[PDB]
């Protein structure tokens, strides 16, 4: 199951459905048959045995998120939107049975980010349907991050087509420029690695910022060059090569515009890339045999990548593959006590009214953050502590 | 020589505690005898918090239908500090044990709150002799007279007005938790002898007495008393067609206070204004 959990998930789906049909025929709601159902699914499925000695326990309940990712990810011939919906419908029913739904929204949000920003998402219309279904489960606050991620994808799509119209009124760009503006505070991505923009891509850069100054006022742009790709062609080789590479590989290849060979130190100094990231980029470039060094007999494994080796562009590049693509991926217990203490005096309190009375009354030490207090109050009301009102507004009450 | 309140008799206290005469009848305790030291320390702690709320324990014994209080010690505050400080009762050399708890209501009348009555229910259930004192600092400071709050509660699942000054906010809490406790008549005892001799320090003031500014210091208190007397008399009339005796007593005390203030004013006018005319 650990090696190939793909078919492990499919086993659970088939077993559950057939159990209901057999009972209603002759058993007539037998006491013994119904009782044995709740004991088998809980212990055997929710937490399996091999999660203990394999030092991997958090990943076990998280294999459901990747299953739904595979259905909405760009792949080969996929099932049509006629039989897939009904299988997803019963998935919602079993989802409420799990208690740690918070981690579900985290992993699905991170996986959705990589699917959308890289244009690897399939059936984008169906993606809105999937997120809409998750909204009904808990609320818009539960899917607050997810909805914003999908919204800015549509905004950027209309922004690019509006940018094309703006290009006709000015000098046409020598390259096709498309950009996902994304958003700050709603995405897992963040700028971490500094980068020197190549002189070829600067002008378009500036152009776009102008388009983002007239359209939007008081808005910055934190470009993520590690998440940007592009297509680069060669006009001096024997054959035309339209390679697809990230911004880092693009800059490394474009550095050979003026010369033929460079050392690692000059590459590091000119592009200001960190040692580890640049080492990984150089290694994956060497895997594609795009750049070679003087000594073929030298082994890259037992010889450290010292920042002095002179790598030269291989002018007789005749690699047998015409489809080169180097763009492949490389305990506190204080807040619960405070909550019960503040609910002692006031029998009935709103959720947000209770927040602040505990969130920031003791904020001078151990700033608690909203989600921690939400989770603690959830595990409290679960264990016969708050027993919130049956639906009248959002009062949480006490022993009522 | 009277006195006889002191000299804690261990055998009598153990006998009255083992007899448990208040289990049979619920209205056993009716009189609360607070000491001079008890009041002094209680009021000092109540005013030493301003608008904030203070609470401590009060030590004493039980004699027949009366509960006598001899001492009271404050508390640091719900955390471990209060429980650690509770050991003071058995750490010092004193035979008075503990009889109840006092807590202040800075500007919220003198009644008992819902959490207050629940704590009193628990304390009475597992510690049989217990009383709650609900004195008010702001009222005694503004009006110049101490208002008492001995408010022993009823048992659970049993069924059988004075300081009604709460304008808007907490009057709702008063109405719901009103029949769950009954007030105790507070009758102060002075040990005489040493304390009666040493009470001459009150005479040392002699200026707040000569210029008391009464009848306006506690005007709101008298208006509230008349407001309570109005429906007390209406209830007496409704029953008549003995609450009338109680209404008459309340009217007599209020009128006596008013005439005492007028007498003080007349004495001051004769002493100061009618000289050098
Ligand atoms: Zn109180």
């Amino acid at each position: 199951a650990l090696n190939d959990p793909k078919m492990y998930v499919q086993t659970v789906l088939d077993v559950h459905k057939k159990y209901n049909a057999l009972v209603m025929s002759a058993f007539n709601n037998d006491a013994g048959f119904v009782a044995a159902l709740d004991k088998a699914c809980g212990r055997f499925i929710n937490n399996n045995a091999v999660t203990k000695m394999a030092q991997s326990s958090s990943k076990s309940p998280e294999l459901l998120a990747r299953y739904c990712d595979s259905l909405l990810k760009k792949s080969s011939k996929n099932p049509e939107e006629a039989e897939l919906e009904d299988t997803l419908n019963q998935v919602m029913v079993v989802f409420k049975y799990i208690e740690d739904k918070d981690v579900f929204q985290k992993f699905y949000a991170k996986m959705l980010a990589k699917r959308l920003v890289h244009q690897n998402s399939a059936s984008d219309d169906a993606e809105a349907s999937m997120i809409s279904k998750l909204k009904q489960a808990c609320g818009f606050e539960y899917t607050s991050k997810l909805q914003r991620m999908f919204q800015d994808i549509g905004v950027s799509k209309d922004l690019n087509e509006q940018f094309k119209k703006h290009l006709t009124n000015s000098e046409p760009l020598d390259l096709d420029f498309s950009i996902q503006v994304l958003s700050s505070g709603s995405w897992p991505f963040q700028q971490s690695c500094t980068f020197a923009l190549p002189s070829e891509l600067e002008r378009s850069y500036q152009r776009f910022t102008a388009f983002y100054a007239s359209r939007h006022s008081g808005r910055k742009l934190t470009w993520l060059y590690q998440l940007s790709k592009g297509e680069l062609v060669t006009n001096c080789f024997k054959n035309r090569y339209t390679l697809q590479a990230s911004t880092f590989q693009m800059a490394i290849l474009l550095q050979y515009n003026t010369e033929d060979a460079y050392t690692v130190q000059q590459l590091t100094d000119s592009t200001q890339i960190k040692m580890d990231i640049l080492a990984q980029v150089l290694q994956i470039l060497l895997k594609s045999k795009l750049l070679v060094l003087e000594d073929e007999n030298a082994n890259v494994d037992e010889v450290e990548l010292k920042p002095d080796t002179l790598i030269k562009l291989y002018l007789g590049y005749k690699n047998k593959k015409l489809r080169v693509n180097i763009n492949v991926p490389m305990r506190k217990l204080l807040i619960q006590a405070a909550i019960v203490r503040i609910m002692k005096m006031r029998k009935v309190l709103k959720h947000q009214q209770l927040l602040g009375e505990v969130l920031t009354q003791l904020s001078s030490r151990f700033k608690p953050r909203v989600p921690v207090i939400k989770k603690c109050i959830d595990i409290l009301i679960e264990k016969e502590y708050l027993e919130r009102v049956d639906g009248e507004k959002d009062t949480y009450s006490y022993l009522a | 020589s009277i006195d006889e309140i002191y000299k804690y008799d261990k055998k009598q206290q153990q006998e009255i505690l083992a007899a448990k005469p208040w289990t049979k009848d619920h209205h056993y305790f009716k009189y609360c005898k607070i000491s001079a030291l008890a009041l002094l320390k209680m009021v000092m702690h109540a005013r030493s918090g301003g608008n904030l709320e203070v609470m401590g324990l009060m030590l004493g014994k039980v004699d027949g239908e009366t509960m006598i209080i001899m001492d009271s010690f404050a508390l640091p505050v719900a955390y471990e500090y209060m429980a650690a400080y509770i050991e003071n009762a058995k750490q010092v050399g004193r035979l008075e044990n503990a009889i109840g708890w006092y807590h202040s209501h800075p500007g919220y009348g003198c009644w008992l709150s819902g959490i207050d009555v629940s704590t009193q229910m628990l304390n009475q259930q597992f510690q049989e002799p217990f009383v709650a004192v609900v004195i008010d600092p702001t009222r005694t400071i503004s009006a110049g007279k101490v208002n008492l709050g001995a408010f022993r509660t009823y048992p659970k699942g049993y069924k059988p007005s004075e300081y009604q000054t709460i304008p808007l906010n907490k009057i709702e809490d008063f109405g719901v938790h009103c029949k769950q406790y009954y007030a105790l008549e507070v009758s102060y005892f002075k040990s005489s002898l040493d304390r009666k001799l040493l009470e001459l320090l009150w005479n040392k003031y002699w200026v707040n007495t000569l210029s008391s500014s009464s009848l306006l210091t506690n005007a709101d208190y008298t208006t509230g008393q008349v407001f309570d007397l109005s429906e007390k008399l209406e209830q007496s009339e409704a029953q008549l067609g003995d609450k009338l005796a109680k209404a008459t007593r309340d009217s007599c005390k209020t009128t006596i206070e008013a005439i005492h203030g007028l007498m003080s004013q007349v004495i001051k006018d004769k002493l100061f204004n009618q000289i050098n005319i």
